[PDB]
């Protein structure tokens, strides 16, 4: 089970820390990082942990990281901006991070239901 | 006579970092021609750790080619085997199973 | 510094068993450079010394000169094969897009793409 | 470079005869090359006969009626020419490759490291 937590309004400039729990399912097989939607737009990678990745909007501002003793993910998200306005869904992957990334295909193992995120 | 699209079982081992190691099946893809006078193949790793495609390069396969499950054909993960690395012929692959991987080659090698 | 689609890298092949290629030798970069920006693999051909004129279709000829090399020498496009990047050392050249357009028509011929 | 290759044993042959080539390897490692034979009729493109070393190769046209082999005290290789045919009639030519013998098979391309200078067969 992967539930997140931590969404909600922010101004800009601000931060938040999204959390994931990965309930059950082995913490070191697999990978997991977090996906974001705005409003009609296709599921967009951010980061993921197996080695890090970050999208490049987000490289620099984002920092994710592991709590292997909690089975959680935590997402830290400074410098918040407008365009960093959708819902977050972390995801986990038996494979690796590159599902993340501009070439992989969108074909993830687990997810979460997603969390809310507005910064203005 | 080993022919592209084949199916074979193999040692890759000994592999190094996130080479595809492990005792596995792989499917020939050298040109059948190099295929009757090398001592060498060509060939792809198949891996059952994934069961959908992650990457444009990796190609799914479905009981009828004979495998333990549902796996994925790593077109990223290509090396050239000896023959005689090669043990049992599991199957061949369908000739539309090998038109996907004809172009998730391409891809993978930057052919277009 | 990012490893590119025609760069030539030294890397160790060994161990290996057979009629493969093994050694630390010359290798050139064939996987395609999105999967060379985010994966921790490329795809290599092996370059041998051993020979210097092709002698199947997926032989490929390099000077010696122009490429920083040893001798004369022959990119096996039938001896490629998946590396981690941990396994490539010096970066010692790049091919002219020339010489790529050999590599890919070998690599065509290689794995029976036509 | 390094190594002489002189063929011998070439002549004239009744259809359905026998002849058996020699070359003769002076110099050059006998053991860590191939060693074979072309055969080139006229107007026609070097064909590869027959391939030796590391194994045996022969083209179809001539597989049961030719044979290869070495004597190794002799630095020589014999290729065992029976049952000939009108269209085996050509100039014969023993070659030798660092590489392998797929120089003398179809897929190769003809670039072989040495040569002899020929000798003729005609039935």
């Amino acid at each position: 089970q992967l539930q997140e937590s931590g969404g909600g309004l922010v101004q800009p400039g601000g931060s938040l820390r999204l959390s994931c729990a990965a309930s059950g399912f082995t913490f070191d097989d697999y990978a997991i990082g977090w996906f974001r939607q705005a409003p009609g737009k296709e599921r967009e990678g951010v980061s993921c942990i197996s080695s890090t990745y970050y999208a490049d909007s987000v490289k620099g501002r984002f920092t994710i990281s592991s709590d292997n003793a909690k089975n959680t993910v935590y997402l830290q998200m400074n410098s918040l901006k407008s365009e960093d306005t959708a819902v977050y869904y972390c995801a986990a992957d038996v494979w690796g991070c590159i599902s993340y990334t501009d070439y992989g295909l969108g074909n993830l193992d687990y997810w979460g239901q997603g969390t809310q995120v507005t910064v203005s | 006579p080993i022919r592209r699209g084949d199916v074979y079982l193999a040692d890759l081992s000994p592999v190094q970092g996130s080479e595809q190691g492990g005792v596995r099946p792989v499917v020939i893809i050298q040109n059948d021609t190099g295929n009757k006078y090398s001592p060498t193949v060509i060939v792809a790793a198949i891996t059952g750790r994934i069961n959908k495609a992650k990457i444009p390069t990796h190609v799914e396969i479905e009981k009828k080619y004979k495998l333990d499950k549902d796996s994925v054909i790593l077109l990223e993960q290509i090396r050239t085997l000896d023959k005689k690395r090669l043990k049992e012929k599991l199957t061949y692959l369908s000739d539309d199973k090998m038109k996907e991987v004809d172009n998730a080659l391409m891809i993978s090698l930057g052919l277009n």
